[PDB]
Formats: C-alpha cells, structure tokens, sequence
C-alpha cells in the first residue's frame, strides 16, 4: 500500500506490513545523506563552521539516538530481533476494558494509541520488571 | 488471560515540530541558493491514505513560523558584509528636479549635493529624505543601521520546497474547498511541499496557488474584527507594473574601500510609475468575493469595499519589490464600491524597513534602464470594520499571513513505530 | 589475508573471511575547526550506514549471524546458474554484478517471509 | 530446489563518495594541520588484492574535489581572525628607491609615505614603508593607491603562521576503503592490475604552484604523460618525471620589518629599509639536467605525436602573473619567476629572474586578498620540480610540427598529480546466493 | 549492592551481580532521552554556543559508538543477549597458569584484568574464529536434513 | 582442560580523560532566567543522588593532575567569552580624554581616587562632535605626557561592554558522568590530595560547586571535616602554591558605600554605553570587615598544622604580598556586579612561636590573565554590600638562606585552576570496561 498506506486500516489488518515502517527510518537517513554528499558541492556551507552546519549534524545524531532508544528498550524487554513479541505482563482492565474483537477490528492504530496514551509509561515499567524476574529465574 | 504484546513498525504518528530542510531545482548569486542546495526529488511521490481523518490548524502551524524565520535570517546574512551608509548622514543641499517632468512628479525627486571626507551629488526620492530647518537629511540618518544591499545579490524569488527529515512526514490536505482548519478527510503523505515562491507583499497576494472552482475565504475567527481574512481566488487577475523612467547609476567614494551606488540623471522625460489592472476582470473578481462573504453575514446583507485606513506606508498601500525596486501603489481604485484598465499610481523609495523592524533598513541601489513587471493577483488580505451593511478594507504587514497562504494544507508529524496492544498469547 | 584480501577468492573460499570483513565496519579540547568537523561527520556517517544494515538483518531474521538460511526459494529468473559455477570459478564481486538488478526483489521476499514466520510463532504461543 | 542464503561480511564494494579526514605523522600554528589530530600508524597497512582488476579515472576523482574544498576552507579559516588593512587604502605618496640599487630593480622597489591613525581615533601619525610596484597603482602622479582598494578586502596574514606544506594523509571512515594502483606506467584513465587496499593515502604535501610542479612524487622507470583526451587542445597535460630537477631560488636582499601600531592593539607589518645593496630575485635550474629532461619528455610525447614530427617548446601567452609566470611560496614569501628561459627549444645553470608580490588574490577569486607581511633577512629555498603542466597549440596547419607551452593554472591539477592512484569505494557487506538449506 | 558495589569482591562472588552493571550501561541511551523530557527545549540555549555544543555532541556520539562496539563483539562471538556464555575456545596456560579455584576466589576482577591484559586481543581473535566455524557447521546440518 | 568464558557487566574500570556534562538543580533556572550558569548547563540532576560505597577498594588520587579541573577551567572561559561576543563594543571611546579631579565632598582617603573626564563623541551626522563626560576610577585612566588622559587598554585591545542583562552570579554547578563512565570520590578524612584513599565511593554527579572567582583567598567553598588541611603538589618546594582548607569559615562583610547613578550614552544605532554618573552624597572608601579574634584563631590553627612539615622549634611568619599587578597583589573578588581589589596586608602580618581592609574599584577588567581582550563593567546604581564565607587560604612559601630557621608565607597564587582544584580534589573519572574473559569449566 505504501509506507503509511495501512494507516487507515484496522489494527488487525495493519499488523501486516510492519516491515515497511520499520525499514523506512534508516533507509531514509542513509539516502538523504547520500543525496547530499554527492550533491553539487554545497558542503562549503557545512564547513563555514557556523550554526547551520552544527544544527544539521545535531539533527543526524538525534535521529540515531531515537532509533537506538527504541532498539535498546526492546533489548531491555527481551524483544530484540523481533517485530512482534509476546511478554509475560498481563493486560490490565484499567488500561482498557474493550475486548479483542472490539479493538482489533473496526479501529485503527492511531485511534488505539490515543485511547491508551496515559498508560504508556506504566506498561513499559512493568515490561522491564517482568524481564528482570526472568533473568533472576534463569 | 490477555497479555501485552509489543509491536514495532506500527503506522502511527503525532503532531511534532522539527526543522524542515530546503530543496531546490537545478537552475538555482541568489540569496536562497546557499541555503537550498539539496536537489529536489526528480519525481516526487505521494501516498494517499485511505480512511484517515486528520486535523489541521493553519493558524497554529509551525511550518509558517519556520519559513518566516528562515527568510529573515537569509536576508540579514546577505546584507551583513555589505557597505554601511553612515558616512552619508551629512546634510544635503537639494534642488526640485523640474527639468522635463510631468506635474504629477513635481517635487517627487530631488537633486542633492553634499560634501565628503570632495563635492558630490546624487538623486533621491522624496520619500527617503526629511526637510529640516534646501537642507535635507536621510529619513533615518541618525536612528538606524541603514546599509546598502550588495548589487550582485539577486532577491528574485525562486520556488523552494520544504522536505521532511527522516523520521518525519508531511501530511497534505486535499479536500476541495478546505476551510484551513478542523478535520480533513482527503489526506496523502508527501515527501516535500510544492514549490513556493517566497513573494513578499501587502494587501494583495501575488503569484500563489489558485483555488479550485470557488473563491475560498479563510480566517482564524470570522466574526472577530481583530482578525485578518485571507481570500484565495480560483482565477488570477493580471497586473502590469512599471517604472517607465530610463535611469543610470554612478558610484562614489565615501570612505577607504567604501563605495556607494547613487542614482544619476534620468534619461528622457520623468513620469509617474504605475500598475494596470483590467477593469472588467477586477469588478467580477470583487463580485465573487462578495457572494462568498455573504455566507457569514447574511443573504441580503450589503457589502462595502473601502479603500484604506491610517498607518505606515507599507500597510496603507500595496507593496511589492519587482525588479529589485520597491513600489508603493495606491489601491483605492480597487476598493471603492458597494454590492447588493484601472491605473494605480505608484511611489518608489529606496530605504526599506523590511520585515517591520525598527532601527534597521536596507538601501536598494537603483536599477539602470526601465522596469517592466507582469504578475498574477491570486488573493487578498481583508479586514472587517447596525447589521445592514458590512465594510471591508485591505490589510497586511504581518508576513506570517502571506506564508500561511500556501502553507495551510500541510502539517508535520513524527513517526512513532512502537506501541502495545492486548492479545490471547503468552510466552 | 586481511580486509578485502578475499576479493580475488572464489565465493566459497571467501566465506572464511566474513568475520574479518565484519570487524572493519566500526573502527580532549575540541573546537569548531575544519578538521574537527569533518571527523565528527565521518564518525556519524559510518554509524548510520552500519545501523541500516543491522536493522535490515534484524527484519529478515538472522540477527547476530554472519551466515544464515531462509525459506525463500531461489528463482531461475534471477540466475539459472549451477552451484559449481557460482561457488567456484567466480568471486563475490562478479556475482554482485551478475544479479545486481534483482537486489530489491530479493529483499522484499525476505521481509515478507519473516513477517509470516512471526505471525505463525505468535499463533502457536497463543495455543494455551 | 536451491534456496536463498544470506551472508554478511561479503568482500565487495562499489564506487562511492565519502567524507574524508586528516591524519599526520604526530611529530610535525601551521595552517595546514593545526587540528589534524589523528596520528597515522607509523607503519601504514596495505593489503594486496591478488586476482583483482579495477577501473580508475583520475579526471573524475571526487577526492580531488574534496581536497580542493578543504584547502580553500582552511585557508580562509586562518585569515578569518586576522587584522584588516582597510586603513591603509589611502592616498600614498611614492618615489623610487635609488640607493645602491641595481638596474633590474629600478622602478620596481618604491619608498612610500602616508597619514594613518594611531591607537586613538583622535590622532594620526606619519609613517612610511617600502612597496613593490606590482601592488601599487598610480592615481591619474606621485600619488598611488593599494592595487586592490576598489576590488577586494585586504586581510593581513597573522604573524607566526606557517604556510609550509605538511604532508596530509587522507583516511577513509569505517565502512569505506581506498583502493590504490601499484601498476607501473599507469596513466590514470583505464583499468589497472596490482591493486591494493589501504585505510590512508601517502602523505601529500599541499604545494601550491603554477606552471611547474614542486616537491611531488616521481614516476618510476619512465616519464608518464597524462591527460583526459590528448587530441582536445583544451585539456592540460600533466607530465610526471621519473627524476627530479633541482631548482635553487632566492630573495638575495637582507630585509627588515617595521611594526606599526594602529587602533586598539592592532598591528600592521611593513617592509623596512634594505641592508646592503639591492639585488633582483632569481632561480637557478641546472642546465644539463633541464635539457636532458625535455629530451626525455619529448621522446614520450612522440608516441602520440610522431617520430618525424617536430616538437617545440615555447613560452606562454600573456595574462595575470599567476598564469604567465611560475608562482611558488618559500618561507611564506611569494615569487613570480620567468620560465621563458626553460621552454625555448625545438626537438627533431640557467638563471631565471623573479618578481616579488605581497597583496595576493589567491585561488583565482575576487573580493578577498591576503597581505603577506615581510620576512626579515635573506630567503633561500631548494626544491625538486617532479613534473610539468603543459598545453598544446592548434596544430591544424602544417601538422608535422606542434608547440607545447606552460599553461593551465587550475589549482586542481596540482592535486590530480598525486591523487591519480587512489579511488574511494564503499563496502557493501550484505549479499545473497543460492544454496542447499532450509530453516 | 548498586553499580560497581561488587568491585571489591572476588571474581566468583562478583559475577553474581553482572546484571546490575549491565542494566546501568545498556539503558544509557534510554536514560538520556528521559533527561531531555525533564528539561524540554533548554537545549536550544546550548545549540547557540558552538564550542560547548561540539564537545557535548562529541560525547553523545562516542557513547553510541561504545554501545555498538560491545554489542558487535558479543554478536560476532555468538554471545548475543547473554551476560554469561561459554565458548569452544580452549584456555592457554600461557595466558594464565593458575588453578580454577586460584582464579575464581581470592582475587578481584581488577586484579585479573591486569594479569591477562596482554592476551586480550589473542583471545578475541580465537573467539571470533570459533563462532565462524560453528555457523558453517549449522549450515551443513540443515543441508543434510 | 579449561575453556574460555566471556562475561559482560564486569565491575572493572580504567583511568580516563573524557568530557563531562554540566548539570544543575533546575529550580535555579526557573528562578533566574538571565544567569549564564543556568541558561547553559540546563540539564537537571536527580533531586535524590546516591553514593555507592565500595567495600575493600583502594584507589589512588592525584588532584594536581586532575583532568576534571582542566575541563572546568576551559568550560568557564568558553562560556564567559560567548556571553560577551554579542555586546556593544566600546571602540569609539578610545579617545583623548580631558580630566580633572573630583573634589566634591571627598574624604581624605580618596583625594585623587576619582576623576571627571570628558571627550568629543561623533554619533550624529559624523559631525557636530558633542562634548560628553563621565566619572572614572583612577585605576583605569593613564596620563599622557597635564590633563590629558587615555583609557588603559588603548595600546592592547578593544574593550567590550558587558551586557546589563547577563548575570554571572555563581550558582552551584554539578559535573556528571556520561553513560559508560563513573566518578569515584575520596571520602577519607584528612585527605592529603594525592596517593591511596581507603574510603572510595561511586557517584554519578559531583557535589555542587559555585564557580566563584577570586585571588589570594577562597570564598564560598567547602570546609574541611574535623581538621585544617594543608596540601600541595610538592611541600618542600617553593615553586608551588599551598592550598589550605579551613574547617570553620570566617565571615567577611564588604561594601561600596557610595550611592551611584548612571548616564546612558548613545554611541550608535542601538549601541549604548553605560557611564558612571554623578555620585550622590559624600565619598568614602570601599572596604571589607574581618573579625579580629576569628582571624587570629584561624591562623593559629593553620600554623599548628603547618608545623607538621617544618618542625616545632621554628618560626612561622606571615607576610603580605610581593609586587606585581592587582590580580596577584591584592585580594580580588566580584561583589554585587562590581570588581573589588582589597589590601590583605592587614591579615597576613604576624609571627608565631574588627580588621578593616581598604578596597579599590576598577571597571576595565582584563580577565583570566589573558592579554588582548578586555571587558568594561557598567556601573551599578545604588550601594553594594556582600557577606561571604572565607573557606581556605592560598599561600606561597618564600625562599631563604640555608638555615634561616624561619619560614615565611605570603598570600600568593592567582592561577584560577587552583580555586577549582580546592573543590574537585576529591573526584576522579574512570571509564567502565564491562566486557572481559576468564578460564572456566564448561563448553557449548
Ligand atoms: C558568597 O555567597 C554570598 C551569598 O550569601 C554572596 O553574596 C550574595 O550575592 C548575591 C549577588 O549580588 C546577592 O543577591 C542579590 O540580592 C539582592 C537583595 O536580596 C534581598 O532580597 C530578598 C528578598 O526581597 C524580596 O522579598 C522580600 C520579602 O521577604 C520583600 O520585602 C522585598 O521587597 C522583595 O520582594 C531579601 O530576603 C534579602 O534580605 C537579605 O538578608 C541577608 C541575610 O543574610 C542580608 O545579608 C541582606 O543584606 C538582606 O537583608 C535581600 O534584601 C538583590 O537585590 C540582587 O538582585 C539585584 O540585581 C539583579 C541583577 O540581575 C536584579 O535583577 C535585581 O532586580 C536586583 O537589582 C535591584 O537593584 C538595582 C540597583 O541596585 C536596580 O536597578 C534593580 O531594578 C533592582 O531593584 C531593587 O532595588 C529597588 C530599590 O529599593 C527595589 O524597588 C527593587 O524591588 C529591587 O529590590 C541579588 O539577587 C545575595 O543577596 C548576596 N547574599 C548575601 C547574604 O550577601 C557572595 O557574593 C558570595 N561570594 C562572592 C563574593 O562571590
Ligand atoms: C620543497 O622542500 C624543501 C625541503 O624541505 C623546502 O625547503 C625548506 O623550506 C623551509 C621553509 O622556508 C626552510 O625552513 C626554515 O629554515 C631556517 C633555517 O635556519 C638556519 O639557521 C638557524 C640558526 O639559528 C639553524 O638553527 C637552522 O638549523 C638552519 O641552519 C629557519 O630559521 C626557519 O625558521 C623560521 O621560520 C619558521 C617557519 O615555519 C618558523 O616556524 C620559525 O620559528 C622561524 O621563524 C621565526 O624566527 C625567525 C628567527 O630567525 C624570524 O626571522 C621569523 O620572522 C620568525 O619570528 C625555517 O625553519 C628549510 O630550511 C628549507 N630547506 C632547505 C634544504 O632549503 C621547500 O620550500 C619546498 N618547496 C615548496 C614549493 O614548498
Ligand atoms: C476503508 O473502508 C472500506 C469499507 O467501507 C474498506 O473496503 C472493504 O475492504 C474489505 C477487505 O478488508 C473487502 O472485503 C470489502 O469488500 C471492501 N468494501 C467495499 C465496499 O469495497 C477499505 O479496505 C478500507 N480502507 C483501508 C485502508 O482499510
Ligand atoms: C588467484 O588465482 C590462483 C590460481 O591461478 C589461486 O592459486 C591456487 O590456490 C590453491 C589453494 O588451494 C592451490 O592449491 C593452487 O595450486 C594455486 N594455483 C596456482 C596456479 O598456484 C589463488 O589462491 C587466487 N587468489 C585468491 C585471493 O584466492
Ligand atoms: C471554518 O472557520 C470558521 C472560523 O470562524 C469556523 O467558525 C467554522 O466552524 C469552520 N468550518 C469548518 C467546516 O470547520
Ligand atoms: C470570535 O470573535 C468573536 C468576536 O466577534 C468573539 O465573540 C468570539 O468569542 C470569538 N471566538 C472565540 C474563539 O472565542
Ligand atoms: C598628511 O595630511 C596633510 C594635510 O595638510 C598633507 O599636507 C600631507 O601631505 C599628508 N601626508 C602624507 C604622507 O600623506
Ligand atoms: C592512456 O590515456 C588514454 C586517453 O585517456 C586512454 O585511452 C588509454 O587507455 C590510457 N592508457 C592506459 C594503459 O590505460
Ligand atoms: C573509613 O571508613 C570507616 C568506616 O566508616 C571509618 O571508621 C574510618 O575512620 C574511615 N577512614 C578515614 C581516613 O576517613
Ligand atoms: C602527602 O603529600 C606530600 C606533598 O608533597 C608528599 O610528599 C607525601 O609523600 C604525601 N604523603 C602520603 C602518605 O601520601
């Protein structure tokens, strides 16, 4: 469908194609830097040792850190190497009391994310605790 | 027994603000050329998003603020290393330039002689000087950083494109007859914006996009009389502008290593600068606007177009800088009617308080020869002033409103691939 | 051998240098001066390309391996050549040229295959 | 039933642009490497790629463009914080120097005085200095301006800044590699064998010169004639010699330097009186060596130009001194030497006079110029020529005889002569192949 | 005992808390992003001061490189995702000739690291080779079926 | 038949030189938006830091070689200079001055301390030069050879006026390790500054340090715990400064009693100069109070400890400073935005076996012992009072005869690195190397 082509599809339908969104960030970073590097030579601007050149470099670094933040976190939760991982943290009815057919069908991921936005930090903390317990068990 | 599943590659996003980068075509000495050096995509693409409802707010859109900040910065970078005109603050001895002129230009130009660290003379426009105590001084002689623009720099607008940095995306609203705010149902994702020419003007918006099959009127708040109203036309109105007088340029030495570019004698007769607007076209254009204005004022409500209001020249007359010279045109002939070949005289001046700042100004060196400009009127900036009759006047001066004319269908979002959902599945 | 010393080796023989080749991908006052900026930009560039490749391997499965196998069959369309013709009497450089314009096809297939496998392991875990 | 197998660490590469960085010998205020920072390995590594043939093209080498940019940027970075000489762009009153001056310098060296400010804006001082004619322009009689008053900003080079070339080693970032040709008698435009991989190039000294090269590498075994397209007269010919030619250059006068305080602690450096007599600048080229050298060059040119044909050498067309003379810099001083004494022969110790200039618009651009402060004492330098830059005339008439002249001047050619052996490639570790396996 | 509380313990006892140090180092990127939420956009002041900024930027880049180098080595050696692993590389008496109990107790990790500092690169090369051979052997088994 | 085992998360470190990041309490930023130390170094520290005691770990410290000190020094200079880069330059004031004496209601002590100077300024038309005037302190004006004067830096550098909106008031600053690094600190009581330390603890951030700038006497630092500590790099040399850390502070009360006003002079298009205006009321000296008994007791404690390196049957004598410029001959602190140079000869004058210190004010400041840059401190309206804690002395030992039997100490120093050393001496930066190997008995 395209990079955000599944955005209006249901969560269930959109569980497919995860590979394109996962792939798009680093592909985009490399392609943009490549396009600039061989561009008709304007890097003298970067080499003016001005604030513009620094901001361009800062943007690249922060994009990398955001990427790694997510990978590092998946490593922490024990999900490294997978696009889809199951965990041992049970779902709380507090976060949502809607059923699986109710949410996986007839709702997009954008809608879902808004519905449970306020529980993001709680869930992430719980996922880390669960993995820590398993490291202790093994 | 539902469990938390973590998914990566989830197609979601949030409103976000970042710095967009500027791209340009192969053809881009121009002030924008250093900044916008990345080639645009040779074949730009968009992805339509089926069944996605998004929400826009053109009045709170940080694409507009970025364009505004970037344009000011570039103009200042360009002028930063150029000759300062402080040494020319000395009192001038001026005559009335009545040789071979029409009456409408009488006293408009002045022939000023002065001393330097040497007797020199040049011509000035009346609007750039102040009579004191034949003695004249520059209008902001002892108050501002008046500098000379370097003659080599082109300020001709070149369409530029804003492009998202990786990790970001620009969403575009394609709804026809879009209000500029609220929910939008025809949304596609794009790599970059369309090319936009960074055209600067007041009262009438020039060389923008046209509306499709309707005149669209947008404002932050339609009844609030403190807000400006932007009107986007579906047809352009052609305007021909000129400075018919054949000029010449001379340089003088004002200090060690410092030269000033002065206006020399005018070749041929001296007549007034002006712009031509087709009369019939303009009358139909106003009628279309009125038909649409009534939607918010009433079916039998009387609508009047008034000429102007008090204020600084840049916001009381139409302003544009075609050819590199600055024109201030009297638009009263365009807004003088009640609903229920027009020649606009123009004044020209060289010291410009660009961007409505105080204590800074740019001096525009004169252009040798004759200037002839052709441009498209694509929209208007109006302000609204017993319920029977509504009255509207031309407005402007806040440049954000011009940038917003094109950047109203775009918003920047950040992509966020991680999220969770419940499922019947445990490790 | 050493870095790229296997460039002249056959594809089969060259597999014995995968480790060394991989090892070369990621090799106090500081002011804004030209040499300083170029070094920092260069470090960033190396990292960005490195990560692109690691993620691509993660997506396809095989994360952490130098050598792996997937379930995508080889199409005679890409190249109808014998193993005795590919793994011997041929270098990796030559091979890359031979199938250069099929790279994206292969990658799309690898991505889809892993996606299906992930759905299937999720279903089995969901059994009870 | 072969299936796809995926490998990582595959030894393949593609042509690529990269971001390069500096490395040095550690042991070396010198503009070329104040913050090079990275030491090279004392013993650079090189890997021979047996059974690899690769394509090189020196005329499309991105490394040359990058070197050009880095050199210009560093140059400007050096001058950016130095004192401006705007206050000297005033009417200057000059007479000739006649004091024990030889004929060659009459009218070349001038004694000039002027009114310039002191540290306070309220006071002026009368000062004087010596100037060379090349930088002084006559008004309408005894009155002169600096040559670039109405043309460019003049920035004084800072004292205690060296311009002496330091070998710069370019190094590739991880993920990239530099390939090199060891193939002998390689002209830089075709495939080469004997390819090796390195992380860093040999050190290249950023020597700036015009018609003749100085302190470059020598060719092995034979003189190599390199050009993009020999047939097209518009292209330059880079001739790399396999033996050096020794050249001894001097500024024979024992000079002095004055230092004039101006403004709030700013200083202007100026030429003071000359001690002893006044003599003309010059360069010595061993004569026998020079003759033999051209014969060697001609012999190689004949491969493309004919055995029974006549090859001639002649002096260049007119133009700016950085076009018509041999420009170089010794100790920071700028010399403009006459090469017509070298390129004057027909095939089938030579003393060259030199001029000295101080206000210089380097890198073929207008709007900026550097003022080179004087060096006290006597200047002597000895260099290795190691190669020439030549161009050819029409040849359409009487195409039995053709003439070559010193030419070019495009600064890029001084790099191409060293970087022709190197190529940047990127490493692409992933790839696939069929095999017998399944998950 | 918190981060590095095991530093004074002998190697055996110290290994009981490898988890504690690993968690503090392997969460470094995540924590820096959290700190940027605590003081959002104060970084804009920092971005105007270029020398301060280049030094801090250099530090951020290096932190990333250190992270990636450790992960790359564990990956190439076949110890990805583990804090403790065994490999198929015999130990050389040359590197160290003391008995197992002599090494594991009555000696700290700092002392140990000094003892074998000169063999680190040798060992790492061996760890690398063994893993590469193992991967080929897996490919054989899949082919045999 | 043992095998190689690989471990990650191993508690091993190596000494290292890296860049630390600057962090603060955060609350100070919100409170004072114009403080350079809050604007920059904006990153919050944890409100609840921990220290991890390392049981049975011994480390060596060497404060004299501590890279953390060098970083602090450099960061301060960098921030300082950036703050001045965008401020109005005073180049147009490097003019000939015509000056007379300020004789209006002047006490005896200041007869000739202040001057009334005037000059011709040209900002309008570059013509009609206007005579203007302002007051100056004697220290900043140099006579040219009867009434002709110039500002002291015209033959060295341009002077940049400090921006009125920029505050340099010291606030606590913490240095924090980036991930991958740790800071070890020495907790030993009576620590020498060098050598082995028994009680070592790991921290993420240092205690907050106020970047107070002073010469010959440290202000607003940490006190020694239960002892007066005398430490130096080489105690038997005289080429080194001695840092004496006191266990009790000595309070000092400083004032500039004269009530000032300002004159705003327009130099150019948004270019303003703040000149010292007329002085309201009578003129009397700036000065600092030190309690006499407290000061005695303080020296007695210092001497008692100093004797450990010199013997009991010896004379210890305190003497005043040697000649040189003000930065080294007088005590020098910035009080309430004004720079003060105080005479300490009244303190270091005794032999062992309510003290009023007169002060001078200077406005043209050549900082950090650099030459070629200069700052002009604009005048502050009203009256200025500062109440600070003296926390440590800086002494130098003089030379002498082979056996003089008497040692003489003076209030020397002046290199700012030492002030930073007095707070950072307890900290060391190490890097963590979590990956390593050992022999074991297992196989895959
Ligand atoms: C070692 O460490 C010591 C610290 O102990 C260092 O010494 C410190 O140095 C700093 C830096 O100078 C200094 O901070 C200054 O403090 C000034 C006054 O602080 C007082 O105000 C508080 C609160 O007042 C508010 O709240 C009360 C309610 O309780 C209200 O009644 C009041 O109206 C007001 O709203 C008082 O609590 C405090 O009381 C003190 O107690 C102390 C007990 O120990 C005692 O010793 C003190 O004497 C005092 O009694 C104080 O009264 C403050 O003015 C300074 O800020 C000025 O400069 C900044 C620059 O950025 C301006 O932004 C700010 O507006 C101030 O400028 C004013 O004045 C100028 C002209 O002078 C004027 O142009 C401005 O407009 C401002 O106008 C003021 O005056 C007007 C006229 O009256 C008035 O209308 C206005 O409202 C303004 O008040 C600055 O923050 C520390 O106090 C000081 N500490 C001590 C103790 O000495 C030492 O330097 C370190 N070592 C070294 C040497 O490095
Ligand atoms: C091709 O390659 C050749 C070979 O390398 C190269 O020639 C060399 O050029 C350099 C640069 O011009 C020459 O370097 C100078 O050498 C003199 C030698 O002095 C003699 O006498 C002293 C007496 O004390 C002895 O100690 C010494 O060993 C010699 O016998 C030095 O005096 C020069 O030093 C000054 O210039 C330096 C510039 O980098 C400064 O760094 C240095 O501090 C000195 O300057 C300061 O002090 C001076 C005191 O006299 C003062 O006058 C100055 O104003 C300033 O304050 C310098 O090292 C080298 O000798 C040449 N080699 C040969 C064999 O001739 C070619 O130039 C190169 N060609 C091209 C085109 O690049
Ligand atoms: C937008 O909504 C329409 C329905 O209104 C979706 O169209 C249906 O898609 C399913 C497959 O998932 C087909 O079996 C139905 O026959 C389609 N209905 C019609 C009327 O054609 C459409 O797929 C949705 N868009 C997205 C992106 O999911
Ligand atoms: C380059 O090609 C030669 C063959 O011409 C390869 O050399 C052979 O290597 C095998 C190794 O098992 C020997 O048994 C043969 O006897 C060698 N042949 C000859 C003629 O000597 C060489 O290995 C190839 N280069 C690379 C890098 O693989
Ligand atoms: C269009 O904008 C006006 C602004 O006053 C608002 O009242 C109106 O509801 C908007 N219309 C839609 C469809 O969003
Ligand atoms: C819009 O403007 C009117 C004034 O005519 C005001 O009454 C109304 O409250 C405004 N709308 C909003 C957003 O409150
Ligand atoms: C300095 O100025 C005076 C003005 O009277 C002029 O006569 C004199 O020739 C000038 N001197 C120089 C060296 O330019
Ligand atoms: C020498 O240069 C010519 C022209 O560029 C080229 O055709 C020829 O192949 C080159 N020689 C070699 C050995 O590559
Ligand atoms: C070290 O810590 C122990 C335990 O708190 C204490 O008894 C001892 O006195 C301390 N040593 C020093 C030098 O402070
Ligand atoms: C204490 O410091 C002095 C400084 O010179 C040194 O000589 C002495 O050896 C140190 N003592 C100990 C126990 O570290």
């Amino acid at each position: 469908l395209g990079f955000l082509g599944a955005a209006g599809s249901t969560m269930g339908a959109a569980s497919m194609t995860l590979t394109v969104q996962a792939r798009n960030l680093l592909s985009g970073i490399v392609q943009q830097q490549s396009n600039l590097l061989r561009a008709p030579e304007c890097q003298q601007h970067l080499l003016k040792l001005t604030v513009w050149g620094i901001k361009q470099l800062q943007a690249r670094v922060l994009a990398v850190e955001r990427y790694l933040r997510d990978q590092q976190l998946l490593g922490i939760w024990g999900c490294s190497g997978k696009l889809i991982c199951c965990t041992n943290v049970p779902w709380n009815s507090t976060w949502s009391n809607r059923n699986l057919s109710e949410i996986w069908d007839n709702m997009t991921w954008l809608q879902w994310d808004k519905e449970i936005s306020n529980y993001t930090q709680i869930i992430y903390g719980l996922l880390e605790e669960s993995q820590n317990q398993q490291e202790k068990n093994e | 027994n539902l469990w938390v599943t973590v998914y990566y590659g989830v197609p979601v996003w949030k409103d976000a603000e970042t710095t967009l980068f500027c791209a340009s075509d192969a053809k881009a000495h121009n002030v924008w050329a250093t900044h916008c050096c990345v080639p645009t995509d040779p074949n730009p693409q968009e992805i339509h998003l089926e069944n996605v409802t998004e929400e826009f707010n053109m009045w709170k859109n940080n694409m507009v603020e970025q364009m505004h900040t970037d344009i000011i910065s570039l103009w200042d970078q360009s002028l930063k290393p150029c000759v300062k005109l402080t040494p020319l603050c000395v009192t001038l001895q001026c005559t009335n330039v009545t040789n071979n002129i029409t009456d409408d230009m009488r006293g408009e130009l002045k022939n000023c002689s002065f001393n330097m660290t040497q007797k020199v003379y040049s011509l000035f426009y009346r609007l750039d000087v102040v009579q004191i105590n034949k003695e004249y001084r520059l209008i902001n002689c002892n108050t501002s950083a008046i500098t000379q623009a370097c003659p080599k720099v082109s300020f001709e607008p070149i369409p530029i494109h804003y492009c998202a940095p990786a990790g970001f995306a620009i969403l575009k609203c394609k709804d026809k007859k879009f209000n500029g705010t609220g929910p939008c149902t025809n949304v596609s994702t794009v790599q970059c914006t369309h090319g936009i020419k960074p055209v600067v003007s007041t009262q009438l918006l020039l060389n923008g996009s046209l509306a499709e099959e309707e005149v669209i009127i947008r404002s932050e708040n339609i009844t609030n009389n403190a807000k400006n109203i932007l009107v986007q036309l579906n047809e352009s109105v052609q305007i021909n502008c000129t400075r018919p007088n054949n000029n010449t340029r001379k340089s003088i030495r004002i200090g060690p290593g410092q030269w000033f570019y002065a206006t020399g004698d005018i070749i041929g007769d001296i007549r007034q600068a002006h712009c031509n607007v087709s009369k019939a076209t303009w009358n139909e254009t106003l009628g279309k606007v009125v038909k649409q204005l009534r939607k918010h004022f009433g079916n039998n409500t009387i609508i009047r177009f008034a000429n102007s209001s008090g204020g600084d020249l840049e916001v009381t007359t139409h302003s544009f800088n075609c050819g590199g010279e600055f024109f201030y045109c009297n638009t009263s002939g365009l807004f003088n009617s009640t609903w229920i070949s027009i020649t606009l005289p123009c004044r020209i001046k060289q010291i410009i308080n660009m961007w409505q700042r105080i204590g800074q100004a740019m001096y525009a060196p004169p252009i040798q020869g004759v200037i002839r400009c052709v441009s498209n009127i694509t929209g208007l900036i109006l302000t609204r002033d017993n319920s029977t009759t509504e009255t509207f006047r031309p407005g402007g001066g806040d440049m954000r409103d011009n940038w917003r004319s094109e950047l109203y269908k775009y918003k920047v979002v950040k992509i966020e691939p991680l999220g969770v959902a419940p499922t019947r599945c445990k490790r």
